């Protein structure tokens, strides 16, 4: 044959047409690893050199076309200089660019999944045929990076700015129907007639019927948008995403900046822009370990998967209590294909739940994001009830009853007598011990903790609080059930405050100290947002609520009095005692986001010193207390590995992604140089006191990772 | 003297501009509203035989439901107008009604008819704007989708020319105040045709004013509203934007020849017509290009125009248009002396002839000679007309 | 000799007429279909700068969803046509596209533009006719509601002139037969612009013919169909009625002056334009009044016309019109020599310019001098145009 | 149109139009004469074979429908036995008219069919413009799936849609009778089985009647109220 590699076999066909096939021999899927990209080069060079070729068809010998790229091999290539990195992806793009420059028609017969680099290969060809049962997209954003193989160059010019920005920024998969309408694909057919379509199409390009040259042009030249049409398009996109992405902007807000700049450029120059910005999101030391993300991700994605083939099926679920949290758990479980029952005691409750679940569904339909037929399915999935008559086939049950140890125990023990004995029970409590609630039940092995965060549909993280008598199967099912609901679960052992919350308040402890030191909270969060945090300390406190934060303070103070039991009134007590209950009340550190000098009056009694501080120190008063507590959560055995200890912060509290995590941030400074930094702030309390184990591994030149 | 085929506007009559959110027209179809208007207007002019109307050119945008299937004929059939006449609906989004005036004008000039009945209608209450919209994804391949959102364009055009929140709100106040004034003083009595409607209690009664007008509109009351198209740093508020209004406007047009024969004194005479295009992103800038083209064809300088009627889409767009037209310092002296779409509402398929009609009343009332009526159009367009009082 | 402001049709290009019930255009928007046509037609004529296009007049009826919000501009923006140009959508039901040609013609004549891009489109597949219809009860107070049902009118006008079921079916056969021939002989190769589509298998391929045509249509197969609008004693069947077709038609128009300068040979020249009205009940009779008015304006007798294009709405209406026009005995010699809407489909907003464009190709091919294109319009209307080959 | 669907003996339909067609160009007074003249023709020809009967017969009905009307029990909560075809319709109709209904069945596969069909109808109207997305929400919430009788506590009227089987229907009917109030009304949707037969299984036949719907439930207007031999008036009235 023309080329017989281990991943790509370029086989010849009729009328000089050649079929470049992707079939990673040995593996189950096709992906652009070092080997694949290498053979592609040899493949293209072969076809290119062969002057007898009259067309090229791209296919796959697997169930999927080409899944994302297995990035573990590309990691060592991102820690080099931005020059030796940009020119690095530049060379990689030379392959696809050349394939796109083949003086012959090229079609991509997409049989199945074509995500990430898989789609980028397709965008390179002239035509693209797709099986109605396939999916395509660019989920790069979930990794903190945007398309690096011409994705930000070809898609925008192929389907249009707005459509590309949406496809890229969101990283959502797209069905044949949608991929065809936006013109990402040129023809959708049944799986059986895929090969015939690609073949019949190529022949129509060769004969001259179809101008394959004219169809390729659009992604070689500038965008068709006006200078004015650009400003509108880009600014709206940027803004829209800027407020929904916050200070820590991975691929969303940057992807648009790259398209806006490479707008008036052709392929070659556009690729350079893509490469440059791509490096800014992947580079090294300057506090930008977007490296640790994958070091944590490639360990959770594997650890979770192992849990996923163990967990029981969650074909039937149910939640105790409607309204706020209940309506969310029901919504999420319904929108992900899991029939859930909304159990409650009064009809007024079910009304609240059904209402909120309906307000969210209509919210998407009243804009175009959700199909009316889909809203129907979701609503049918949610099934109201004031009894336990239908709890006969429920696999996993979640509790959302009012915050009360006694009540929760009665309710939990109650449901345990109306479901199968092999059924899993879980509480959504946040300030009550899971090991305490389990005592009421007669089957603690099936009882665990499933902690969601308000709003249930907004926040990603879901803590799986394992009790002392919780079985592995129990945790496995809960973890899996969380992932199925499009979440990111993390196993955490039972303790006052768990992992996220227990670490989120010490962080706020540093804030409370700043305000008491005459530091303007407005300047504070502006600095914390400049750091990478989604929301600022003061602004976040308003969202959570001053009345809530005040209650949580006592919960953590009682938990670990030795270091989290302050007491000298702070901004928290000030606003609480001043009726400024936060965002829900309409007045907190801000007004509802507005500013007003009236808040200064309330905070005056808290100012104990007009201490001066740089924005650099402000970051320490906050981060140090948060990092150290994480070290304690790892030492006390609240989280098993450092990997889990940081992602719990990345998805929960919203720890800056490109900075890795609390523990990785420590490494970014140096464990030995971190304790030295902490000592200077030791005069602030036990919150800034390094642990014995940290001091021990400080002298040994030991770091949390390697 | 005039030439035989010179276009002459004989009369102008509009309906009371009522709110859409449960206004006075909440129980009246657009077809009937138009049919009634055309019928009543033809009455005041008993010397123009309805049978002579060669064609009825009606403007309308969202042509579906009540407004679908050539509403021009649908509304014409319920009029004293014979079945022997013709009718067509002209859509150009905002400038629909005006384009109608132009079509008939050119027809008359070319000897394809002598008497016409132009105008437009838009019942945004029964047929809202967002109703039945299917955004073509392919449009994003040649132009920004955001340009489809009139509001955002107002924001962009505004940023460019630099118009402060106060500058816009102040404009809205001037519009409401002047509208109320003209109303109270009866400067609208001639153009407004009394029409049946229902008050907030479902009771039947005739309205002869514009519900849309809000005299209490103060800089203080407008500075309380929040940005409508851009919460995080915006100036265009519902107060400085045109109102969603249900309403129709009519206008009898014919040649000076057939006019001189009927011995009826003209209301005005069309001297030049012009339409131009701009980028969708800043469509609000449509008036300047369209105006400049009209002035050249009319062989006139912007200074030769005594009165100006610039349909107020947004204070953010009207002001810039007036600045570049070099007449901002002449506003209170000759620009929308009876208020604008901000206080009188803006019925898409209607505003075209309405602003022009009101333009004539201003000239006639203030001894003006040359007048100008222009307006910006969606998706980047503009249109202008230069009338003349003789 | 030439008169500077004389209207000249430079070129004409239409899309392959495809069925609506799962045809070749079931996956293509009306906007794009129109944009592509306009773009491709402009290519064939590289001597007419798209920037000179003063305005794009597009005809469309059911203006909602894909076809709503001034499709003229929406389709013009995705064309090489600059954003500096304008665009308006003219609706007159059936004769929408033709009225568009008239609007531009008049504009050119009056000196309000030099180059225009007229035409029309109607994707009855994505935007069906009965879609979004709200019959105004008030209409029954001035006219029979039944008149709204084109079919019933065909039945009524048919009975009056006495056209037998055989006479109608025979006409349909003539249409299909003559359409297939013109297609096979390549008498459509110049006007039909190849266009991408999808076959019954979802496959992508370019069509350059009309799916609508059915060569197997025989008197035997037609006499098998049942009355479509009157089961108990009807003649108008789906076979003698025009087809529901998705399609677009374009036409570049300009003044003879700006034309002579570009040294491009004219395809035809507009001599007279006319629109007339009739009773809704027998709307199909619209052509005769409109035609007579056109002939008088063109100073020509019906006999002076070499070829005629009568939009075949219903065999029951086409025949009567041809009889009163006194040319029924001249049919096979000069009437719809390439078939009609029965075999080529009748895209509401498109048929206007389509039949006119085809008319020109017939003349050019058969050395004709004077041509006539006319069509009946819903709710009682008619429109006619008399071209000339020079 | 009326001539064809009224046929040879045309009462008021075909005549009313001939009366208006003639008095068309006339004013009130002259039109009144036309109306009167034609009215006499109908009374002495077409309707001579009693106008009295049709009238008094309607009289009996408006009173009967009224007697039933306010002795009848208010149906605030309803439920249907069996989803799928007939169940999804009875649930749809009860939901679209402001009546919370329960879709009871034995297997999860059934509830799916019901919820699906009810959804297909609701989306059908929204996907063209006749129904509000907010309205489809209410209707969907009105329908509450279930595989038990735990929530049948406040149901006032229960409808059965189980497969055509005398034995099965009897078992199901008698079953639900032990999970609802005693004053609740039960009704079968059967079409080929005697209501008087089914009632024998129940222990409260007075509350059992027959409520016959026609496929499709949302299309056909008529609903037969098959009264059994032991059916109380209150049962039928409700
Ligand atoms: C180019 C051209 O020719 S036209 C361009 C096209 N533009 C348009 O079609 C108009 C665009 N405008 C719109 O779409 C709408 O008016 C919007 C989106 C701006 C606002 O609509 P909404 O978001 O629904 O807000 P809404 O209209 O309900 O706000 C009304 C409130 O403003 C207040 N308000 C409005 N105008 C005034 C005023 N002049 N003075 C004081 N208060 C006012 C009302 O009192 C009311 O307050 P309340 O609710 O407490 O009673
Ligand atoms: N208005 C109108 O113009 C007409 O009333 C129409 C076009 C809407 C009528 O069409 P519809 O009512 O939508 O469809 P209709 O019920 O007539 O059925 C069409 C059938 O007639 C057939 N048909 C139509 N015209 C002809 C003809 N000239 N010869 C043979 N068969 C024909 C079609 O092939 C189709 O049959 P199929 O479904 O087996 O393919
Ligand atoms: N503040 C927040 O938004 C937030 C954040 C994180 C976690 N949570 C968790 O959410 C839970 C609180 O839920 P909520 O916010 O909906 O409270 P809520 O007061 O808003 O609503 C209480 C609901 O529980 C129902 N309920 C009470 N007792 C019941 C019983 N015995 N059986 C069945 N239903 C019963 C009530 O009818 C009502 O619908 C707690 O576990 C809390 O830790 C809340
Ligand atoms: C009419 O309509 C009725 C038939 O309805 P159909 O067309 O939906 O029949 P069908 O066969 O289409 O569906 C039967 C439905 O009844 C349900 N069902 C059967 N036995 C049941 C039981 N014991 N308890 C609860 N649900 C049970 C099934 O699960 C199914 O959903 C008859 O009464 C006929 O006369
Ligand atoms: C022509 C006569 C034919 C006679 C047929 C005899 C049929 C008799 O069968 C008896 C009915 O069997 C009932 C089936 O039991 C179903 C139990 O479903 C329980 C569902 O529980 C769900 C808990 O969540």
């Amino acid at each position: 044959m023309i080329y017989e590699g281990k991943a790509i076999t370029v086989t010849a066909l009729e009328s000089g047409i050649v079929e470049l096939k992707f079939d990673l021999k040995g593996e189950s899927v096709n992906k652009f690893n070092r080997l694949t990209l290498n053979e592609l080069r040899q493949a293209v060079d072969a076809i290119k050199a062969d002057a007898s070729v009259k067309g090229v068809i791209v296919s796959s010998g697997k169930d999927v076309f080409i899944v994302g790229a297995d990035i573990t091999e590309f990691v060592e290539n991102f820690k080099l200089p931005d020059a030796e990195l940009i020119a690095g992806n530049l060379e990689a793009n030379k392959i696809f660019s050349d394939f796109e420059d083949l003086n012959v028609p090229t079609v991509a017969a997409i049989n199945g999944i074509a995500l990430g680099g898989g789609l980028e290969m397709c965008l390179a060809a002239d035509f693209r045929v797709m099986a109605d049962s396939a999916k395509i997209g660019l989920p790069e954003v979930k990794l903190g990076i945007y398309p690096g193989f011409g994705g930000t160059v070809r898609l925008p010019r192929l389907i249009g700015v707005d459509n590309a920005v949406e496809w890229i920024a969101s990283g959502k998969e797209n069905r044949a129907e949608d991929a065809l309408k936006v013109s990402a694909v040129d023809a959708v057919v049944t799986a059986d007639k895929l090969g015939a379509a690609a073949l019949d199409l190529i022949k129509r390009a060769i004969s001259g019927e179809l101008d394959y040259k004219a169809k390729r042009q659009p992604k070689l030249e500038k965008l068709k948008l006006n200078a004015i049409e650009q400003m509108m398009a880009f600014e709206t996109a940027k803004g829209f995403v800027a407020g929904q992405a916050g200070p820590n902007y991975p691929a969303p807000v940057e992807a648009i900046k790259t398209i806006q700049k490479a707008a008036n450029f052709g392929r070659d120059k556009a690729l350079e822009v893509e490469a440059a910005g791509f490096a800014k999101l992947a580079k090294t030391s300057a506090s930008n370990c977007l490296i640790g993300l994958f070091l944590n991700d490639q360990e959770l994605k594997k650890k979770a998967k192992v849990y996923d083939k163990i967990a029981k099926d969650v074909k039937q679920a149910a939640v105790l209590g409607a309204g706020i949290m209940g309506g969310g758990i029901a919504y999420q479980s319904a929108s992900k294909g899991t029939p859930i029952l909304m159990k409650d005691i009064n009809e007024h409750g079910i009304e609240q739940g059904l209402a909120e679940a309906a307000k969210l569904l209509v919210g998407r339909v009243d804009k175009g994001r959700m199909t009316p037929a889909k809203m129907a399915e979701v609503l049918n999935g949610i099934r109201p009830t004031l009894s336990y008559g239908d709890f006969g086939n429920v696999d996993l049950v979640v509790e959302a009853v009012v915050e009360n140890p006694k009540v929760k125990q009665a309710v939990l023990a109650e449901v345990e007598n109306h479901v199968r004995e092999d059924a899993i029970l879980a509480s959504n409590t946040s300030t009550i011990s899971i090991s305490l609630l389990a005592k009421a039940l007669k089957r603690p092995e099936n009882f665990v903790g499933m902690h969601f965060f308000n709003p249930v549909h907004m926040m990603p993280l879901v803590e799986v609080i394992r009790g002392e008598k919780s079985s592995d199967l129990a945790v496995a099912t809960t973890v899996a059930y969380a992932k199925k609901m499009g979440k990111n679960p993390i196993v955490v052992n039972d303790c006052p405050g768990f992992l996220v919350n227990r670490v989120l308040f010490p962080y706020f402890g540093g804030f409370a100290k700043l305000v008491s030191a005459g530091v303007d909270f407005v300047r504070i969060d502006k600095v914390m947002e400049k750091f990478g945090w989604p929301m600022g300390p003061a602004y976040l406190m308003d969202v959570v609520g001053i009345d809530t934060g005040h209650h949580g303070r006592d919960v953590m103070a009682e938990g670990f009095p030795d270091r989290m039991k302050d007491d000298r009134r702070s901004a928290i007590d000030a606003l609480y005692e001043a009726k400024r209950l936060g965002q829900k009340n309409g007045k907190g550190f801000y007004a509802y986001k507005l500013v007003d000098s009236s808040v200064l009056e309330v905070l005056k009694p808290i100012v104990y010193e007009q201490r001066d501080v740089t924005d650099e120190d402000i970051i320490n008063w906050m981060m140090i207390p948060l990092c150290l507590e994480t070290v304690r959560c790892l030492e006390d055995g609240i989280v098993e590995t450092a990997a889990e200890a940081d992602m719990g912060l990345v998805y929960g509290i919203g720890f800056p992604l490109f900075r890795g995590g609390a523990l990785r941030y420590i490494d970014s400074i140096g464990v030995a140089e971190f304790v030295a930094l902490a000592d200077q702030y030791a005069e602030l309390g036990a919150l800034y006191h390094p642990t014995a184990k940290l001091r021990e591994m400080a002298k040994n030149g030991q770091s949390f990772f390697g | 003297s005039l030439n035989p085929r010179d276009v002459v506007i004989v009369d102008f009559g509009r309906t009371p501009m009522g709110r859409s959110k449960g206004g006075m027209h909440r129980n009246t179809r657009a077809e009937d509203m138009s049919a009634h208007l055309i019928s009543k207007v033809l009455e005041r002019n008993s010397k123009v035989d309805p049978g002579e109307v060669e064609d009825v050119i009606w403007g309308c945008v969202n042509q579906t439901l009540e407004q679908g299937w050539n509403i021009a004929r649908m509304a014409s059939l319920m009029t004293q107008i014979p079945h022997t006449s013709a009718a067509q609906t002209v859509s150009r989004l905002c400038g629909s009604s005006m384009s109608a005036l132009h079509t008939a004008a050119q027809a008359i000039m070319t000897g394809n008819g002598d008497v016409f009945v132009v105008g437009g209608v838009e019942h945004m209450g029964h047929v809202s704007m967002m109703h039945g919209v299917d955004p073509n994804p392919h449009m994003s391949l040649y132009a920004a989708k955001a340009s489809g959102m009139m509001g955002l364009t107002a924001e962009m055009l505004g940023k460019m020319h630099g118009i402060s929140r106060e500058q816009q709100d102040a404009f809205a106040v001037r519009s409401h105040q002047l509208a109320h004034k003209a109303t109270v003083e009866g400067k609208f009595k001639d153009e407004i045709i009394p029409m049946q409607g229902y008050d907030e209690n479902g009771f039947l009664k005739i309205f002869d004013y514009d519900e849309t007008i809000r005299p209490d509109t103060t800089l203080e009351s407008l500075a309380a509203l929040k940005p409508a198209f851009n919460p995080k740093g915006g100036t265009v508020t519902a107060g400085t934007s045109s109102q969603i209004t249900d309403g129709a406007s009519c206008m009898i047009v014919m040649s000076a020849q057939r006019a001189k024969d009927l011995g009826l004194e003209p209301l005005a005479v069309i001297r030049s017509m012009a339409v131009a295009g701009v980028d969708p992103a800043i469509m609000g800038y449509g008036p300047v290009p369209a105006t400049q083209k009209a002035l050249k064809r009319a062989g006139l300088n912007m200074a030769d125009i005594d009165f100006i009627e610039l349909n107020e889409a947004f204070a953010a767009q009207a002001l810039p248009v007036l600045k570049d037209l070099k007449v901002l310092d002449k506003m209170n002296e000759k620009v929308n002396l009876h208020g604008g779409a901000i206080a009188l509402g803006h019925p898409f398929g209607c505003s075209g002839a309405r602003i022009s009609g009101t333009l004539l009343n201003v000239m006639k009332q203030n001894g003006g000679t040359f007048g100008l009526s222009t307006m910006c159009i969606g998706l980047g367009q503009g249109i202008a007309t230069v009338f003349e009082r003789v």
